[PDB]
């Protein structure tokens, strides 16, 4: 049992629209920290929200009595900022986020201490080439990177160590992490690098892709976000088409390239994001599955389910405005796509307890074997012309 | 405070035998899996023995059948009895906790010298 260790209402900044809401939140004992709406009133708890291994910082720009949630999450540093009428206030807050934390700390390190089991045994910059800029953000910057002893082409994300201080995944879909070291500043991560292209560019030459490619496609997709969602607890928050690429064979790889942009332009891309996110509102698994419902509209359609290049208008398009389909489209593709899109997370489809099972259950997926699927056993619809993993067709 | 603290090193001759004790305060060792270990003036740090809380022990061959590791709850300490010494075995020798070991953290260590 999860209790409640403080309670209340803070000021939580806002990344798209109103930057400072109030919102009630509960800090609780496994370290979930969690704002709603409203005091709510009585799914599994996701690690997005884990206050678990967090820094803490108080500052007094741009409002007084604000503080700072910093964590490492995966391969990204996330800032959550709030703001309190009181420094009394926010001394008990601090102070509370402290205990809870470490209190985590301390239970998991006595029992991994009492469980080691010969496990007690005991890479830098240079060996790498810089080819190109991935991504700037607040914290860090990734890189293209050629491994100089093996000629291998990875992506390397680079972050400020100071704003830090085996595990891999078993998904064939999402982005593995090769190594990790650090230098006397920094923090490197080094992950695998597809050199099949990018999906975006195929989408674009190809105008569209046929239903059955989209579901490949998408099968793929929802096989790994089950496994975040369920294996991981975690929910990804960063579907868009420019963040799936193809490997050498053809299949889908959701990459990790991620940094938050948070105090350096949006963090995300404003087109994919999810009204719950908009709004600063509770969010769960199922802002997932509106990421995917935009990702096989875009597939399938050839263009965005909204778009406007004000993002003002934008933000109220994905918020108000009913979906609208080409006259092309198939009443299957038509039934996944508005499950995918309802604004209610509460009603979208993927949105209740049997999470991806209901999307893969759904008639546009009839057929597939999702075993099959995660054993890359289903044969891909498109090979993309590269014929070793050292090829460099689709960045050259 | 908390820390673990080695003693029992010094100068002894090849074939002769060391007890090493690490006195933990601060630290519960009956809690935790404890090892020993070892790093000599210009190579990395050696796993020697570990103790698991069940009582299980486990050697690095260089070792195995010449060295014993033991903890004794009642005094809050692990043991290192080293017998038939090479000059191999010259070097720094620390004990450590499964946590302390993946942040880094050392106490003092012994300095055992074995040359003849
Ligand atoms: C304001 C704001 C908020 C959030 C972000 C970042 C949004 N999430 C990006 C993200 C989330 C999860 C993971 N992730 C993967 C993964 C995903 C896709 C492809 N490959 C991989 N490997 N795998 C894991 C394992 C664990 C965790 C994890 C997350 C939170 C807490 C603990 C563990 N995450 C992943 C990758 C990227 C940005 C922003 O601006
Ligand atoms: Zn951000």
């Amino acid at each position: 049992d999860v209790a409640i260790v403080k309670e209340g209402w803070l000021h939580k900044r806002g990344k798209y629209i109103k930057t400072w809401r109030p919102r009630y939140f509960l800090l609780k004992n496994d370290g979930t920290f969690i704002g709603y709406k409203e005091r709510p009133q009585d799914e599994a708890p996701l690690n997005n929200f884990s206050v678990a291994q967090c820094q803490l910082m108080k500052t007094e720009r741009p409002r007084p009595n604000t503080f700072i949630i910093r964590c490492l999450q995966w391969t990204t540093v996330i800032e959550r900022t709030f703001h309190v009428e009181t420094p009394e206030e926010r001394e008990e807050w601090t102070t509370a986020i402290q205990t809870v934390a470490d209190g985590l700390k301390k239970q998991e390190e006595e029992e991994m201490d009492a469980s080691a089991e010969h496990t007690d045994m005991e890479v830098t910059m240079n060996e790498f080439e810089y080819l190109k800029l991935l991504g700037k953000g607040t914290f860090g910057k990734v890189i293209l990177v050629k491994e100089k002893a093996t000629g291998r082409y990875y992506a390397m994300k680079i972050l400020k160590k100071e704003v830090i201080v085996l595990q891999n995944s078993r998904h064939p879909f999402l982005t593995a992490l090769k190594y990790s070291f650090q230098t006397h500043d920094r923090l490197c991560f080094v992950m695998e690098y597809a050199n099949g292209g990018e999906l975006f560019f195929h989408l674009s030459r190809e105008r569209v892709f046929s239903e059955d490619r989209a579901r490949f496609y998408g099968a793929e997709i929802v096989s790994a976000l089950d496994y975040l969602h369920s294996e991981k607890n975690v929910v990804y928050r960063d579907l868009k088409l420019e963040n799936l690429m193809l490997d050498k064979d053809g299949h889908i790889k959701i990459t990790d390239f991620g940094l938050c942009k948070e105090g350096i332009t949006f963090c995300g891309t404003p087109e994919y994001l999810a009204p719950e996110v908009l709004e600063d509102n509770d969010y769960g698994r199922a802002v997932d599955w509106w990421g995917l419902g935009v990702v096989m509209y875009e597939m399938m359609c050839g263009r965005l389910p909204f778009y406007n290049q004000d993002h003002e208008k934008l933000f109220e398009l994905i918020l108000m405005e009913e979906i609208r389909f080409p006259r092309t489209l198939g009443p299957e593709a038509k039934s996944l796509l508005s499950g995918l899109l309802k604004k209610d997370p509460k009603q979208r489809l993927g949105g209740g307890s049997e999470d991806a099972k209901e999307i893969m259950q759904h008639r546009f997926f009839a057929g597939i074997v999702w075993q099959h699927v995660y054993e890359k056993k289903l044969s891909p619809p498109f090979k993309p012309q590269v014929t070793s993993e050292t090829d460099t067709r689709y960045f050259d | 405070q908390v820390q673990l603290q080695e003693s029992g090193g010094g100068l002894v001759q090849a074939g002769g035998s060391l007890r090493l004790s690490c006195a933990a305060s601060g630290i519960d060792v009956r809690i935790k899996t404890m090892a020993w270990y070892r790093q000599a003036p210009g190579k990395q740090r050696e796993l020697l023995a570990s103790v698991l809380v069940s009582g299980s022990t486990n050697y690095a061959d260089p070792v195995k059948g010449r060295f014993t590791i033991s903890r004794d709850n009642a005094k809050n300490t692990v043991y290192l009895q080293m017998n038939k010494l090479i000059p191999d075995d010259t070097a720094v020798y620390y004990c450590n906790t499964y946590g302390r070991l993946r942040r880094d953290v050392w106490g003092p260590g012994t300095q055992v010298t074995v040359s003849s």
